[PDB]
Formats: C-alpha cells, structure tokens, sequence
DNA sequence: CGTCTGCCCGCTATGAGCGTTGCATTTATCAGGGTTCTGGTCCACAGTAT
DNA sequence: ATACTGTGGACCAGAACCCTGATAAATGCAACGCTCATAGCGGGCAGACG
C-alpha cells in the first residue's frame, strides 16, 4: 500500500534532537527558499500540443484543477507549524534510552483496566501539541495538506530496531457522530498503509467502546505514529447522546497523556463545539488600498496556462475585476470558472476569453453555488449567517 | 505480526514473545498464539523452546538475527551442547527449527527427565533495578533460569514467588515492575554462589558451540585425570579421597539443595558412576562439581579445551 | 530510495514522495420529468463496452455502473444496490458476503471502496436522487454528510440524476453545492417553438422527421 | 424469601432472616445386597399418600420423594433426577422449566 | 351560544443499531495399551590369600 | 602353586509419556428480539360565524 523507505540517519543541529532514531531520520528541515519552491506545480503547456485537434486540446485542458498549485502566505506558516509539532512529538518518546518502552508498558494497563488514566510510570511525560484548522469551503484545507505532508516518507523502516515508523496518518470522521466508527476508520486507514489485518482482529472480537478507545491508542504507539489528522470534525455536531463531548475529551487526553500529536480540520460551523486555532479566509482584492500581491500573482500565474489559439498574453484589469466579482475569493471557484470558460470557448469556436463569456459561463453552469456567492457579495452579516460558510 | 521486538541482551525468547504480546495489547492468549505462530496447539516453554524458525522469520528483515543465534544465545542450549555429544547436538539443533517439542526434550538428558524443575517464576531483587535503570523494561534472563541452581550468579539469592509455567500452558507472562520485590532477608551459601559464578561464563562463550567431546573421550579424560591426581588404584577408585575433597569444597546443605547427596556406601552414585565407563551424558552440574572439587585453576572453557584436545 | 538518500546527504535540496489523489469529479443533471434523462444515458453509455477483460493484468474493468435510489430514503439501501447491480454485470455474488446486517453504513461504505478499485470502475450513476428528502431513517444532516463522505472515499466519478425537486436538497450549504456541481451542473428545459424572434430549428427537425 | 437470594447470589449460606431456623435430621441406611432395603422402604412409605392437597392454603404437600443416583455419578444428572421425579408425581413441567436453561451447578 | 376550522397530539408504522440467544464447534477429561527408557540385577572377569 | 572375593558388563522386565478412543462441558457466531429517532394521519378540542 505504501512504499517502505529504508532509513539513513543525518546530523541534526538541535541539542534536544540528539539521538532519536525517529527524528534524526526525517528529511531535513527546509528553509524559506524551500517553503515556496517545494510546493509549486504547473501544467507543462508544450507549444507542440497547441496546434492539435479540438478533442485532444479539450481533454488536456481539464487537468488544470488537479495539477496546479501556488503556495500563498498562509502555507508557509502552516508548514512551519506542522514541522515543529511533528519533530517535537518524538523527544518524549525516545526508543533508545528506554522512553518508548515506558509509554507502551503503561498502555497495557489501559487495555486491561479500561481506564485511560492508569499510569504505571510517573516519569514518562508527553510532549505533543495540537492544531485546529478552520476555513471556508473551497479554501484549500485538504489539497494544501496533501502537498505539505507529502515531503515525508510515511512508512519508514529502522533496522537497528524492528520498528516500522509511520510518519503521518489521515482519517476522516463518520457521517454521524458515531462512536465505534471513528476507532474503525483508524484501523482501516492504518492497515491499508501497512498491508496488515488490524480491523479484522481489533473490533471483530465484540469489544466495548472503552477497549476500542484503548487498543487504538496502543497500536498508535507500537508504530511510532507522528501525526494523526482527522478531516471534517464538524461531523460530530450531529452526534449521538454524549458523543459530542466524549470524543472531544478523548482528543485532549490523547495529545496530553498518551502523547500522539493530533490535528483537526473543519468548516467554521465546527467552532460551535469548542487547541491553537488557525483561521483561513478567501483572498481579498484590496489589502492597503492597492491590489493584493498574492491575488495578482495567482491570477497572472493561472493565466499562463491556456490552450486557446487566439489567446491574449496581456491580462486586462476589467477581466481581472469581473473574475474576482464572479469568484468572490474562493480558489476552487476561481480555478473551476477558468476551466469551464476555456472549455466553452473551445466548444463555441471563439477562442478568446471575454468578460461577457465569463458572465455567461457563471450564470449557466454555477447554479447551485449561486446564493452563497451572492451572500458573500452582499457582505451583510444577516445574509452571511445563512450558508456561505463565513 | 508486523512489528516483532528484537531480543534484549542476554534474554530468553519466551520473554521476547511475552513482550511482543504486551506491546500490542493482545490480552487473550489464544489470540497471541494465533498471531505470532498460527496454531493454537503450542506450549510456552522456558529453556529449550521450540518453533524457532517462525520467530527468526519475524526478525528476518533485521540482518543480524538467524536461527542459530537464537538457538545458542537466547535459549538454554549452551548448557547441554558440550556434554551430550555430536550427533545428538546436531539432531537437537535440527529439531529446534521444526514444530516438535517432544523430540527436542527426548534428545537431551534432563530435558527428557520429564520434570519441570522448579517451574515457578524466579527473579533477582538487584538485577531488576539495573534493568529498569538501563533498558527501561524488566525481562526474564538466562542467568536466573539455571537448570538446577535457584540462584543468581552474581547476587545472593533468587526471590521466588507463586504461579508457574504449567498453570496456564498456552500463555506467555511478562514481568511487571509493580511486583518489583518483597523485602525479607535471605542469605546464600558461599560455595553455591561460587558454583553459579563458575558456570555463568559458559553461557556467554562462542567456543561452547563446537566443543562437544564424545563419551569415550569423557571417560578417558576422567581416567587420566584421576591417575594424575594419584588417588587411583590399579583400575579402581579410592572412593574416600574424592568424597573428602568434594565435602571440603561443598557442604552437606548444598548437596541437599542441588539434589546430589552423596551415598558412599551405595555402589551406584552420581560421583561413583563418573569414574567408571560413561554410559549416558551426565548433567553439566555434576561435571561442574567434579571440576571445582578436583582442580580450580582452570575455567569451564579451559576444561572444555582440555577435554576436546585429548 | 535514491531520492531519499540524495536529499539526506544534502546533494538534492528537495524531493517529493508519493501523493494521494484528491476528490472525485461529480456532476449533477437536473431536468423536468419526461425530458429523457434515462434514455440519453442509456444511449450514450451504450457505445462503451461494460465489462472489459485485460490479459496482461487480471482485472475485469467495469467501465460504468448504473444504480437507483431507494423509495424509503434509506442509506443502507443505496449502498446495497451497488452490490446488487455489480452482481448483474459480472457473474460473482457480493450481496451474500458484503451485504450483511452486522456491517454499519460506514462499513458498507468502506467495502464498496475496495471492490471499486479491484475492478477499475469508471462511473457510478445514481438515478432519482429526489427520493432521499424526508426519510424516517435519519435527519436532513445525516445524508448531506453521507454524500460528502461517499464522494471523498470511493474515488470513482459520481453522476447524480434527479428532478428539480431535488435541487433544494443540494442547495443547502456550500460544501454540498460545491461537491454536487463539481464538474458543472446541467439543467434541462423543454424545447421552445421559437427562440428570440425566429422559429426554432430544433422543434422543426424533431417534428418533420 | 431466604431461598430467593441464595438463587440470586449463588451461595447456599446467605440467609436473610435470623429468626428463620432449620429443624431437620439426617440418616443413612447401609446393608448388603439382598437384604431387602428397597422393598422394605417402599412398604414403609406406602402409608403416606405423597401428594396431599391442602384447601385453606394452596400448597400441595409432597410428603416424600424418591430418586436414585446416576451411573455416571455426574453433577448434572443428580439435580435433574429430582426434577424428573417431581413432575411424575405432580404432573408439572419442572424439568423443562429449570433443566433445559443454561445453568451452572 | 353552539359549532366547525385550525391546532394539538396520541398513535401506527418503519428502519438502523444494540443487546440477547441457541447450535455447532472446540475444549477438556478419563480409560486403555504400548514401546522404548531405565532401574536394578545376575553373571562372568579378574585380582587376590592359603 | 591354587580357591575366595570385589567389580564391571550384559541383561530382564517395571513403567511413564504418547497415542487413540469415547464422553461431557465451555465458547463464537449466525440469527432474532428490544429500543430509539423520525415523519405523518386523522380525530377531538379551543377561537370566530351565524
Ligand atoms: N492555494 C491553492 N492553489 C490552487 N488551487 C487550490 C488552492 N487551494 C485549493 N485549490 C483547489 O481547490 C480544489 C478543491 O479544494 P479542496 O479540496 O482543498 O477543499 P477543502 O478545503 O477540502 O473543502 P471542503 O470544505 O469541502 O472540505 C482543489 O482540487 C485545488 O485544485
Ligand atoms: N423382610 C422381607 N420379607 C419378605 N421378602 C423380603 C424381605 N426382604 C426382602 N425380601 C425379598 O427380597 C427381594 C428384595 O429386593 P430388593 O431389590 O428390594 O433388595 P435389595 O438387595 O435391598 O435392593 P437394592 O438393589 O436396592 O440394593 C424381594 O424379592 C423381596 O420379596
Ligand atoms: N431526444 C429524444 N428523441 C426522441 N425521443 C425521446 C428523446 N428523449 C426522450 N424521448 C422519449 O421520452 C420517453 C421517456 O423518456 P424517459 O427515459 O422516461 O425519461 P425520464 O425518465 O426523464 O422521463 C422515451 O420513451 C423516449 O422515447
Ligand atoms: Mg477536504
Ligand atoms: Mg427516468
Ligand atoms: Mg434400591
Ligand atoms: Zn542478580
């Protein structure tokens, strides 16, 4: 399922990161030059593939939404914070000087006695931290976490021990606030990244909820799991009786006592249930009375991917203004609108993008998302309160 | 099993399997046997285990662990190999790989004595503190589980406690420090501790693998040695000087404790049978007493060298 | 492994390891009943062979699949039509194995993801999506999340065919409207006799033939 | 009332009322085979009519009962002979009520 | 001042999840034989006193 | 130079774990009943019409 990378140990420059096999085998901490060049991607746009037929030129232009990424200012901060909380979560879990063997020995009692606060050692602390990500839908919470966590090898294998360190794991919450289906998504996502059978032996034996909350966090320490990511934490709002608080108590006992870092993602509708929090917003055209440099760069880098024969290199201010007007800042809407306009231009035969064409494409093919964009356009808090997720 | 712990330094493989069970929360012994082995008809054995070969396959990715290394360094094989012979030793090594517990025990002498001598768990007060200080865990160790001596080689005495291997025949049990010790005075005999410290280096010695003198070699070696001591009448034993020397070296209470009480009046005895032609391989402990009573200027490895030479 | 060693020895400054595929493309077709939302699909998907067998591999690529929603509005009866419609295209049985009652909706949603890439399935068409409104099984927020989770797991493109009554189900929040209109939303209207000030050239071509 | 908590707790000495007392005697009869122990006992016991039905109360007083130990000597086939012999003299279904359910000794 | 139109609302049906249960399978228990290990034995061998 | 005795070696069987068989008791699992959330119907009861 996942490729096992044999570990080679570098020389870290931090006193605390002294002799851990876990954090001296991770890729080196990048710098500001590599915080904005290890994420960039764009379509090739070969000049040989512009004179081809309409069908080829219309199938090769739909790959823009998947293969285009431009790191903004917020991604730098997110990458730095994830790096810190994934490198600092192992110092209290040293496997050399008998510190991880003191975290696995305690966790056997919690499986036996069923209580998640029965320490056997008092000298084994926890050093993990927590993060909370909240932003409007379409802001980029997942596709900018699958390119910032994609520079780490996931399953690593250390042969000095027999440990198979899983650097990061990603699961998502149940469609309701279920109790035994959050501790089963963990197993279903852990045994398809290792090729093992953990779901078929943890859960099929008719266990209670407490035993399945203890076995999950014990097997998350048998493999030195570095970061646990839970997507769509807003699914706990419609929980069962007491599920909206028992799981949020577990998610603060896991980072504080057991020591596994945890990161949570949700739409601003998930602020009601409540952890350092990061808030994301759609790009604003005006920052200090002048057009935003990030927005200008985003637009002028997207405009250089065009398969239309009668393309215009120069981007008009009116075209940019109407693009922002019809998009209202959400990057998903921006990219999708550009792609749809390009496809409709190829279909008609007129191969130059116009403001009128943009408006027609919007009005004809963005019907469901109309009221949310209009609410954000109006900017009245009373209209914003219903939908638009801002 | 996707993550099998490497054995610590000088450990029994039984403790390794028990810790493998601990590290993943496999409380049910049947589930542990299913996951580690695949069959529910295995016996948890301390000293001369079987089914190695599926244990050495879990550690196959680690280059340094092979079947011979577990057989020699993490099981109590070096205490039987030099004495049984050559063909029996090779057959036993071949049978430790496969799934036969009975044949492995039959090939070896006291393994075929069909009694589990002091099957209760042992531990040493001071050793557990050192292991907690250095490794952070507490494991069973080959030093504690000597075949007949209930004593740690370096410290005084082994503090016993209840429960045993045969109470549950399909469960591996791992020591927890919460039962660290109980403070009650116990004193150990000096010569018995000396015997433990004399026999301990045989465990950690590479030369014990290939030095297994044959039966006629043993009897001829003892015959010439007894002739050199000068206590040997023409094709006869004095039966008095040897008893006097062993009684001076080891007291009566010791011989009671290790279950080799002398019967000089009885013609058949553990000490008497050594002088005559050897019929079957004698236990390591009898040879240890003979060596320590006769000549203390040579170690166990030196004695093995002298026996193997001629 | 070569990339890992080069970046660890400092020779190569940055390297990108394996990545995970993003959300599946979704389309929503909404048209008044009697406009041909099923005949058009059955005459467009008929040019694609359903089950293709590959020799060098061992996968029976099921190019498309068409299932229909349940009248209860239930959510375990649209995860089970998947097996009951994969049994009429292939020969093997799946409702006997994966269609038990012990498995919950989430488990039935994570076992229709293994057999969705074991056979390289290409499209999943769900017909008459209007039936899910006002069902006794669960509330209005136990299925608006079920679609989000289902789109986020299976990975095969999803097509939804429904009635203008089912627009109100998906125009409830930005998440569901973003995912439902993933690759455009197609809206169908009856043929008008005249367009602008001239007679239509579609009605005449549909009548005179 | 005392006997209900013996069923519930499972221990045959947990008596709730101190005022309740036991007034019973025990005996054993041993003799060589052919002495006539069984038929003598039956002749002695034929004088009492076994199931006497009281009227002011509702109890059916079973004066005496007779069971024999199983050949196996098992622990479950001596507590079932009692139920099999208590409905062959009353006509009830005590064995189906008690024996068939999964019960420990 | 009675009623008859909206509002309550008691009630029937339905489905998903959880708790409960009986059968087949597994596990354990005991009797009988056996075959090679061993436990001691008797006899030959050899060294010796008359 | 010849009888008496201590001792090693070949050797009868006792027996103890292993195998086989039948019989009784303890679980795992497939099937069934209990509980709660949700949507709706139509009859009976408080305000307006005559
Ligand atoms: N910074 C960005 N640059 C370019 N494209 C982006 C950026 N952020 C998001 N996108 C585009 O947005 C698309 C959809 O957004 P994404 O999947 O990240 O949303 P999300 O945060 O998971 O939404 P939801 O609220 O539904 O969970 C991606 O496929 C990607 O192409
Ligand atoms: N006192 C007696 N007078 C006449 N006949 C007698 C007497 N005692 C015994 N018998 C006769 O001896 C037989 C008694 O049989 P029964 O089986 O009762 O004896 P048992 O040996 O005591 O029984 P059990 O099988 O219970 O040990 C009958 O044939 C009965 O007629
Ligand atoms: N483009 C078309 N040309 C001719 N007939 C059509 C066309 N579209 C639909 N029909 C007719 O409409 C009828 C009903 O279509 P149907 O498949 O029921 O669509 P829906 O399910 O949306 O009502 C079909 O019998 C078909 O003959
Ligand atoms: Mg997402
Ligand atoms: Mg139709
Ligand atoms: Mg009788
Ligand atoms: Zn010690």
């Amino acid at each position: 399922g996942a490729t096992r990378i044999q570990a080679v140990y570098r020389d870290t420059g931090v006193e605390a990161y002294r002799d851990n096999p876990f954090i001296e085998a991770l890729p080196p901490l990048q710098e500001s030059v590599n915080s904005a060049a290890s994420l960039k991607s764009s379509l090739q746009l070969t000049s040989s593939d512009l004179q081809k037929s309409r069908v080829i030129r219309a199938h090769t232009i739909c790959r823009i939404p998947d293969d285009y990424f431009q790191p903004l200012g917020t991604h730098l901060l997110l990458s730095e914070r994830i790096s810190v909380m994934i490198r600092g979560g192992y110092v209290g879990r040293n496997p050399k000087t008998g510190d991880l063997q003191k975290h696995l020995q305690n966790g056997y009692e919690r499986v036996q006695t069923g209580e998640l606060e029965t320490f056997r050692f008092e000298e084994a602390r926890s050093t993990a931290q927590s993060l909370l990500l909240i932003g409007c839908s379409g802001s980029g919470k997942t596709t900018s976490l699958h390119r910032i966590l994609a520079t780490y090898p996931q399953v690593i294998y250390h042969r000095e021990l027999n440990v198979e360190q899983v650097v990061y794991l990603k699961i998502d919450c149940s469609h309701n606030g279920s109790l035994k289906e959050i501790c089963l998504n963990f197993f279903r996502a852990l045994d398809r990244a290792l090729g093992s059978n953990y779901e078929r032996r943890y859960g099929l034996k008719r266990h209670g909820i407490e035993t399945m909350l203890a076995l999950m966090s014990q097997i998350a320490n048998a493999h030195a799991l570095g970061l646990l990511v839970i997507d769509e934490i807003q699914h706990l709002s419609r929980s069962r009786s007491g599920g909206s608080q028992e799981m949020l108590n577990f998610f603060v006992t896991m980072v504080n006592i057991i020591g596994v870092p945890v990161m949570l993602i949700g739409t601003p509708k998930a602020r009601e249930i409540f952890f350092g929090a990061i808030f994301w917003d759609p790009i604003q055209q005006t920052q200090r009375g002048k057009p935003n440099q990030e927005w200008i760069a985003f637009t002028d880098n997207l405009w250089q991917l065009q398969l239309l024969q009668r393309k215009d290199a120069l981007l008009s201010d009116e075209v940019r203004d109407v693009w922002y007007e019809l998009s209202q800042g959400v990057m998903d809407i921006v990219v999708k609108l550009f792609v749809l306009a390009q496809l409709r231009a190829l279909a008609l035969g007129n191969e130059r993008i116009t403001a009128g064409l943009l408006r027609q494409v919007y009005q004809d093919e963005l019907k469901p998302v109309h009221p949310m964009l209009e609410a954000l356009r109006s900017g009245i808090p009373e209209r914003i309160a219903r939908y638009s997720d801002l | 099993m996707r993550n099998f712990p490497v054995p610590y330094s000088n450990e029994l493989i039984y403790s390794t399997i028990a810790r493998a069970g601990v590290y993943q929360g496999i409380v049910s012994p049947k589930q542990l046997l299913d996951e580690v082995y695949g069959n529910r008809k295995v016996v948890a054995t301390l000293g001369l285990p079987s089914h190695l070969g599926v244990i050495a396959r879990h550690l196959h990715q680690t280059g340094r662990y092979a079947v011979q290394q577990l057989i020699y360094e993490h099981t109590l094989f070096p205490l039987y190999a030099p004495f049984v012979g050559k063909e029996r030793r090779d057959e036993a090594i071949r049978l430790m790989e496969y799934q036969a517990q009975g044949a492995v025990h039959l090939m070896l002498g006291v393994a075929a004595s069909r009694v589990k001598s002091d099957n209760r768990f042992r531990y040493c007060p001071d050793c557990v503190a050192l292991q907690l200080n250095r490794y952070g865990e507490a494991f069973w160790q080959r030093d504690w589980y000597l075949p007949a001596l209930p004593y740690c080689p370096k410290h005084g005495a082994l503090v016993f406690f209840d429960r045993a291997v045969d109470d549950h025949r399909h469960q591996f049990w791992a020591l927890g420090h919460t039962e660290l010790l109980s403070d009650y005075p116990k004193d150990s005999l000096s010569q018995l501790t000396a015997l433990a410290a004399y026999i301990a280096p045989l465990l950690d010695a590479p030369r014990a693998q290939e030095l297994s003198p044959s039966l006629e070699q043993w009897t001829l070696f003892y015959q010439r040695l007894a002739q050199d001591l000068g206590l040997t009448k023409s094709k006869h034993i004095r039966h008095d000087l040897v008893a006097e020397r062993v009684r001076q070296t080891f007291s009566d209470e010791a011989l009671e404790k290790l279950d080799l009480k002398l019967a000089e009046n009885k013609d058949t005895c553990w000490l008497k049978s050594i002088f005559r032609k050897h019929r079957k391989a004698f236990s390591y402990l009898q040879h240890s007493i003979v060596w320590q009573a006769l000549l203390p200027k040579l170690t166990v490895i030196e004695a093995l060298q002298q026996a193997s030479a001629l | 492994q070569n990339g890992y060693e080069r970046v660890q020895t400092g020779e190569l400054e940055t390297f990108r390891f394996e990545e995970a595929r993003s959300t599946a493309q979704s389309l929503l077709l909404i048209g008044c009943s009697g406009s041909g939302k099923t005949t058009s699909l059955h005459r467009i998907l008929a040019t694609y062979p359903q089950v293709i067998y590959h020799r060098e591999l061992n996968v029976e690529q099921v190019v498309y699949l068409k299932i229909d929603c349940s009248h209860n509005g239930s959510l375990k009866e649209i995860c089970l039509n998947f097996f009951r419609a994969l049994d009429r295209a292939l020969g093997s049985n799946y409702e006997r194995r994966y269609g038990l009652k012990r498995h919950g909706i989430e488990t039935m949603l994570a076992l229709m993801s293994q057999i969705a890439n074991a056979h390289a399935l290409g499209l999943l068409v769900i017909d008459e999506i209007q039936h899910l409104s006002r069902s006794r099984s669960g509330g209005s927020q136990e299925m608006l999340n079920f679609f989000v989770t289902m789109v986020n797991i299976i990975g095969v493109p999803v097509m939804l065919i429904g009635t203008p009554k089912a627009r109100e189900i998906f125009e409830a929040d930005l998440r569901s409207a973003r995912r439902g209109a993933g690759f455009g939303a197609i809206f169908w209207d009856p043929i008008q006799q005249t367009q602008r000030g001239k007679p239509n050239q579609e009605w005449i071509a549909f009548t005179d033939n």
